């Protein structure tokens, strides 16, 4: 079982911060089929969309929990509709992404511009209107714990000197942004949704380091993440030929916390080598 | 320092509430006629004609004065009280109810009503109502239209004040632009009647370009030792420019100008943002070191990247130009 | 909503405008924040979001429950629970005699707890003043005006630098330190603790550098040995007066050698090593607590 990865914390108890964190994986469901009940949408338009949301997130230099707050809202939002036309998809996302960036950063951008940044295809209105209607159908239940909120966790427990620190981020930018670039490409794929978001994370952790680390700093078992591993195989092997990028550096954003910040390079043409 | 803070919101006022109707009718009576004008019964304010004048009747006399002026016309006679304050008024502007509306939620009348000075006239008489209202008989004034140096020169240091983005504002017509002038600038009400029973335009530019090098400072009136502020503090935080009207929670009208630095002034109480007539500021009740005289309020930003981070908004009744 | 009928205005928080109004079906009274969505120019602010996310997954007796969320055309309304007043009124009505140290024990031991719980649940509320903690006349407070709260993700970044009320902000945030984390809420509790002794406010400045000033003044101004890193602060400069430690015997005078205790380590410069929220309830000033009645004055 998921023993207890965290130190000793001074600013709260462990063992209820840990059992919360649990709860809260266990109350934000995810469906991995939430396209059946859309017959025309394909898994492949998910991507192209999801792909393109991480696009705009570079070019305003959004973190990426914003765009992980956008995934969650778009798949969980996504499964109590019925019969979505892909016509509207740009809209659902553009209006999720203008959600979590109001939820998470200090200065979201306006909204004229994220409705530039669609081409016209949506306006300021359209955006407002869908923003309500999303907050609505997910029942205001916009905090969950996203799939690079939980790597942050496993990298800082995984390099820790002093006990506790677990608040002050130490860590190397590469090996994260490592990680979360096979994070990225596994998050195109509508499967990724049949594992929990902490095992998703764990299972690239893994793959990008020792069976021995990623149980120290997840507290997962073999077992509990080796259908999850299996599954991320091709996705790990199309990247590591590749070759993992490097931290680039943004205007306005500090030195340290460049790896905090969504990176689009290629996802569409690594997704469909790994698929095959 | 730059300001993004969307000037059109003091404009709007917003602080008076959501749900107001928005009369878009006019009316000017005759250009020398003898006229029965109904009067408010507490404003107290010398209204200068294109200022807006907002107010909260609670009265149930002018509650039904609003009620039922607000159909037959829209008009009513704003006189402009002399330094003897109880009735002896000889002159005044006559206002028009713009934006209306009722609210009897809460269990109270309460009339939020906002309205622009139209014309200006001589009270020839004054006869009182059958209840507690004040019928004015009034001569309208003329107009004397009889000059673009003078507007230009008054642009130069309108300028100063707010740096304007083109002559959107200060409308060309030479009426218009000294009465909009002559509201803004901070001088007492002795020499507002002057201003007010000027008459053509151009001796209301020359005494409009006339204070506004001359004066030096506005200063503490009830002791008048204070140096409050000068005009290179002064700025606009409204199209209307530096002063404006406002109304607070209980009816009353405050003409506010907005600076960027006072002394002398110390803070009661903690910031508060209610009824705040900027949106996104808290404000602070200001007094005077040496008497204790309510002067204004210290405004303070409390959202995410405010251009000014702090001004301040004296009540014109306190200030003494000097 | 045409089920609630408004009865007066409390007042204006952060954001909207909150009225008493009756439930005309049970008959239960309750607050009303009321939001015009039309008014603004990004949709439903910021601020609203975080609260009813946020309001909605802390359940504690101690922090005000957000019984509903409606959407009238161009209106957002929450629907809180009815609290009677606020610590700040409540204080002003007892600034004669003040309150009771058992009260005050009470207080101090009801707003640990919720803010542990918060704590727990990584929310950092940032808006700890009189006017937000809110009591009812049974004797319980109860944290509100969530607004402008923000759950900090583990590990913490960089967050809003200018945060909380000038008179209650840690030296920390003035000192614009790149990390805060939930030390500045302790801080917060300590200054109204000291408020609630005092009956006034511990530090009241009216400029940024003013309250840096009082702080350095009554706890003396940190170098090295106190507050490892000050030197080195974006916002510190040599240029400080030095001052000395004043007395807490002086600065509280009512409270015994042990609230003393509890208030100077509510009150350390060191983020590191001020007290927690769970260390506190540890204390043992919290060993004789109780839960005594106020008489409001309505
Ligand atoms: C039941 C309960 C009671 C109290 S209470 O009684 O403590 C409180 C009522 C109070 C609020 C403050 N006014 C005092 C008045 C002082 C005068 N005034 C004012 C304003 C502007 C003025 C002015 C004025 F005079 N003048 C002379 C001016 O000229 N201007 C102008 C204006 C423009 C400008 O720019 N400049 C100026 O100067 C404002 C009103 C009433 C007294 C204190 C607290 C709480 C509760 N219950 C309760 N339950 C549940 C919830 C749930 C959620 C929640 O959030 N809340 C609260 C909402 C707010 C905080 C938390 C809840 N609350
Ligand atoms: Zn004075």
């Amino acid at each position: 079982s998921r023993g207890s990865p965290l130190p000793v914390l001074s600013w709260a108890n462990r063992e209820e911060v840990w059992k919360i964190m649990l709860n809260k994986e266990k109350t934000y469901l995810r469906d991995q089929h939430f396209l059946e009940q859309h017959p025309l949408l394909q898994p492949k338009m998910r991507a192209i969309l999801l792909d393109w949301l991480m696009e705009v997130c570079e070019v305003y230099k959004l973190h990426r929990e914003t765009f992980y707050l956008a995934q969650d809202f778009f798949d969980r939002y996504m499964a109590t509709q019925e019969n979505v036309v892909k016509t509207l998809l740009q809209l659902i996302g553009i209006s999720s992404l203008f959600i979590a960036a109001k939820l998470e950063e200090i200065y979201p951008p306006k909204l004229h511009q994220f409705a530039y940044v669609t081409d016209g295809a949506c306006s300021g209105d359209e955006i407002l209107t869908m923003e309500l209607m999303i907050m609505k159908a997910l029942k205001w239940r916009l905090s969950p714990l996203t799939i690079v909120s939980w790597l942050n966790v496993y990298m800082q427990v995984a390099y820790l000197n002093d006990l506790h620190e677990v608040l002050l981020p130490q860590y190397p930018q590469q090996i994260f942004i490592q990680i979360a670039e096979l994070l990225d490409l596994c998050v195109l794929d509508v499967d990724c949704l049949e594992f929990p978001y902490g095992i998703l994370a764990a299972s690239a952790l893994y793959h990008f380091s020792s069976s021995e680390l990623m149980q120290k700093v997840s507290g997962y078992q073999w077992c509990d993440i080796e259908n999850c591993v299996k599954w991320m195989v091709p996705f790990a092997m199309v990247i590591r030929e590749t070759g993992s990028s490097k931290l680039k550096h943004f205007r306005g954003v500090a030195d340290e916390d460049a790896h905090n910040i969504q990176t689009h390079r290629d996802s569409l043409d690594l997704l469909d080598k790994a698929r095959a | 320092n730059i300001i993004n803070f969307d000037t059109s919101l003091p404009t709007s006022h917003t602080y008076l509430g959501a749900d107001m109707e928005e009369f878009h009718g006019r009316t000017l009576h005759d250009d020398d006629s003898c006229q029965v004008i109904p009067v408010l019964p507490q404003v107290m304010m010398i209204l200068i004609p294109g200022q807006t004048l907002p107010l909260q009747l609670f009265h149930p006399q002018e509650v039904s004065m609003v009620r039922n002026l607000i159909q037959k016309d829209r008009t009513f006679a704003v006189l402009a009280y002399s330094n003897v304050q109880e009735r002896e008024a000889q002159f005044g502007t006559t206002a028009e109810i713009y934006a209306y509306r009722e609210e009897q939620d809460f269990g109270i009348e309460i009339v939020k009503v906002k309205a622009i000075g139209r014309q200006r006239f001589k009270v020839l008489e004054l006869r009182t109502q059958s209840d507690g209202i004040q019928q004015a008989k009034v001569q309208i004034l003329p107009e004397c239209v009889l000059a673009e140096t003078l507007m230009d020169r008054i642009k130069k240091q309108l300028r100063e004040w707010d740096e304007n983005l083109k002559d959107d504002s200060l409308p060309s017509n030479p009426i218009d632009f000294s009465y909009r002038v002559a509201a803004c600038l901070p001088i007492d009400d002795v020499l507002r009647i002057q201003l007010l029973k000027i008459g053509s335009a151009i001796q209301r530019l020359r005494c409009e370009l006339d204070i506004m090098n001359k004066c030096t400072s506005l200063c503490c009136k009830q002791c008048q030792e204070t140096e409050i502020t000068t005009k290179n503090e002064i700025f606009s935080l409204s199209l209307c420019g530096p002063m404006a009207a406002y109304v607070n929670p209980h009816g009353y009208v405050h003409e506010t100008l907005t600076v960027y630095k006072a002394c002398n002034l110390n803070l009661i109480g903690r910031p508060s943002t209610e009824h705040s007539w900027f949106p996104g500021y808290a404000w602070t009740v200001a007094q005077c070191k040496i008497c204790a005289s309510h002067i204004g309020w210290k405004f303070t930003a409390t959202k995410k990247d405010m251009s000014p981070q702090k001004f301040w908004g004296l009540t014109r009744s306190a200030l003494l130009p000097t | 909503m045409e089920n609630f009928q408004k009865v007066e205005k409390i007042g204006e928080g952060t954001y909207g405008v909150v009225y008493k109004a009756r439930n005309k079906l049970t008959g239960e009274v309750v607050a009303l924040k009321k939001i015009r969505l039309d008014t603004e120019t990004e949709g439903v602010p910021s601020t609203a979001i975080r609260e009813i996310s946020l309001l909605k997954e802390l359940n504690h007796p101690n922090i005000v429950k957000l019984l509903d969320v409606i959407h009238t055309e161009n209106k957002l309304y929450l629907v809180f629970e009815f609290l009677h007043q606020d610590l700040k009124k409540f204080m002003d009505a007892s600034a004669l005699t003040g309150i009771p140290l058992p009260l005050i024990k009470s207080y101090l031991f009801q707003l640990l707890q919720g803010l542990a719980f918060c704590h727990s649940h990584r929310v950092l509320h940032r808006d700890l003043k009189p006017q937000n903690l809110l009591i009812n006349t049974e004797g319980a407070i109860k944290l509100a005006d969530f607004g402008l709260a923000r759950a900090f993700g583990v590990p913490v970044r960089t967050y809003t630098h200018e945060v909380v009320t000038l008179w209650y902000r840690a030296p920390e945030i003035l000192l614009g330190c790149k990390y805060y984390s939930t030390a500045v809420d302790i801080w917060s509790l300590g200054c109204i603790f000291a408020e609630m002794v005092t009956r006034r406010a511990l530090f009241p400045g009216d400029s940024e550098i003013d309250q840096l000033f009082r702080i350095f003044r009554t706890l003396g101004t940190p170098d090295e040995v106190v507050w490892p890193g000050v030197t080195s602060m974006p916002d510190y400069k040599p240029s400080f007066p030095k001052w000395a430690r004043q007395d807490f015997s002086k600065v509280v005078p009512p409270l015994d050698e042990d609230g003393r205790s509890l208030l100077s380590q509510m009150l350390h410069y060191d983020p590191n090593k001020r007290i927690s929220a769970k260390a506190a309830l540890a204390h043992p000033f919290f060993q004789d607590v109780t839960k005594p009645v106020p008489h409001l004055r309505l």
